[PDB]
């Protein structure tokens, strides 16, 4: 579950 | 074994050994000392790094030493402990690959209900039980089969597993332990490849329409639940609840679960697209559009209905003509745009760019996919020759030579060196903590 991680 | 051969193999698998120990140990220490890395995602990589660590410090060196010398000199109990440790650690590695694959699959296919229960507690429980099942599967039979049979069959000075007597025995265990996990992992992987688009549609429509598990009154006043699921335009708060109970299948009492909201969303969106393909005006442009813009039009149909979307005559034709900027400008003339401008501008940006930029960035996730694919491919190729050799050895006796057995056994160790090198070097935070640790200059 990464998806929402910021660049 | 010749002296030059011994020196070469010993030196190279030595280097590989301390590279494995260094890498995975760096993962452990970085996780321990940097709170930014203490994520549920990294729980799994920590467990994998424990398996690869065990293999790196004990297994490769004891196996390479015994292979080079030609005999086992540390005794029967040390032999049994070595094989138990190696098989438990390796089966643990496989089990953690399965756990990661399922975790990712549920994160994509149940983006709302599963993400709500990905807690550190549950992650720790299932990691621990993966290790438990590995240990139970391999240690008792490796250590106590000799006492249960009554005698120790393996020769003095030699070291192998006693209960894997017949090639058909070891190939059955190879199916349970390797082939079936590999097939499950691959089928998953492909299933996620075919479901990311539907998850992106779900998240887009959850951003635009919201999520309430208790019934609320919408823009016009009617009763709605879930992700914009309208129940009934009647004014009776229980005329709504009756249709809710009929829609789910239980006495809802007005409140639903997040997976019931996922089910309601799936019925809604499938109805939206099926209707789109039934409608003569929207079907041509929907067919002409790529996946992301298809999602934007699905969004508009979700908000306004098919007749209302078909009312955008000229903008829909400009969409069919790939005139993205003119279509954006034209849709900006609409009452839709003047009534829900914040959502309409996101949808319009989706039409103009064909990307998800107005809703979310998927860079970190795509790179995580690259990391996982690298890890599993390394696993498959470094572990496949040995199990293929088992498969062949069942049909034919002594086809595959002892040298080939030794090399194929030894090759399964390499993916333990490779695993930390995948996520660690090209993932930030890990890289920076590795740097500050190898510099001995970490003070929080
Ligand atoms: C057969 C024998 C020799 C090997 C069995 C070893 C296990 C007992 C180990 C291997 C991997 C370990 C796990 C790897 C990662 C984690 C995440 C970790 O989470 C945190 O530390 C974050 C919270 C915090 O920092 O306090 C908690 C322990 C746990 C479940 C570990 C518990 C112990 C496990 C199951
Ligand atoms: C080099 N190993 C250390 C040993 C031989 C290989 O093993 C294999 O790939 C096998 O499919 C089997 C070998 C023999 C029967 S089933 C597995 C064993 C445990 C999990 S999967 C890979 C790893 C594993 O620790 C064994």
């Amino acid at each position: 579950d990464y998806k929402d991680d910021d660049d | 074994k010749g002296p030059w051969q011994v020196a070469f193999i010993g030196i190279t698998t030595g280097l590989l050994s301390l590279a494995t120990v260094t890498g995975n140990l760096l993962v452990l220490i970085s996780f321990k000392v940097n709170t930014e890395l203490k994520t549920v995602n990294n729980y799994f990589l920590l467990s994998l790094a424990c398996a690869d660590l065990i293999i790196g410090t004990f297994s490769m060196n004891l196996y390479t030493t015994y292979l080079l010398m030609g005999h086992w000199a540390l005794g029967t109990l040390a032999c049994d402990l070595w094989l138990a440790l190696d098989y438990v650690a390796s089966q643990a590695s496989v089990m953690n690959l399965l756990l990661i694959s399922f975790d990712r699959y549920f994160s994509v296919t149940r983006p709302l209900s599963y993400r709500a229960k990905r807690t550190p507690r549950r992650a720790a429980l299932m990691i621990g039980l993966a290790w438990l099942v590995s240990f139970v599967l391999w240690a008792p039979a490796i250590l106590f089969w000799q006492y249960l049979v009554g005698e120790r069959t393996v020769l003095a000075g030699q070291c192998y597993i006693q209960f894997l007597s017949q090639p058909i025995i070891t190939f059955g265990t190879a199916m349970a332990a390797f082939y079936l996990p590999v097939t499950v992992m691959c089928t998953l992987y492909w299933r996620i490849y075919r479901e990311t688009e539907n998850r992106n549609i779900f998240e887009m429509l959850r951003i635009d329409e919201g999520l309430r598990l208790k019934i609320y009154k919408d823009t016009e006043g009617y009763y709605t639940i879930g992700i914009g699921h309208l129940l009934t335009k009647s004014p009776s708060l229980n005329a709504a609840k009756s249709e809710l109970d009929k829609a789910i299948g239980r006495n809802t009492n007005g409140v639903i679960t997040k997976d019931e909201a996922e089910k309601l969303f799936n019925q809604d969106v499938d109805a939206a697209v099926r209707g789109i393909l039934r409608n003569a005006k929207l079907k041509p442009v929907y067919d002409s559009l790529d996946a992301v813009r298809r999602a934007a039009l699905i969004n508009m149909v979700f908000q306004m209905g098919e007749t209302g979307v078909a009312g955008f005559t000229n903008s829909l034709r400009m969409l069919q003509q790939k005139r993205w900027d003119e279509a954006a400008v034209n849709l900006a003339k609409s009452r839709w745009y003047n009534q829900t401008p914040n959502r309409a501008k996101r949808v319009i940006t989706t039409f103009r760019t064909g990307t998800w930029d107005a809703y979310f960035s998927l860079v970190k996730e795509k790179k995580a996919a690259r990391t996982l694919s690298a890890i599993l491919l390394a696993f498959i190729l470094t572990w496949t020759p040995y199990n293929i050799m088992v498969l062949v050895s069942t049909f034919c006796k002594d086809c595959v030579p002892e040298t080939l057995w030794e090399l194929g056994y030894w090759l399964c160790y390499v993916n333990s060196t490779i695993n930390p090198m995948c996520y660690a070097l090209c993932n930030k935070a890990f890289r920076d903590t590795f740097r500050l640790l190898l510099l001995c200059r970490w003070d929080k």
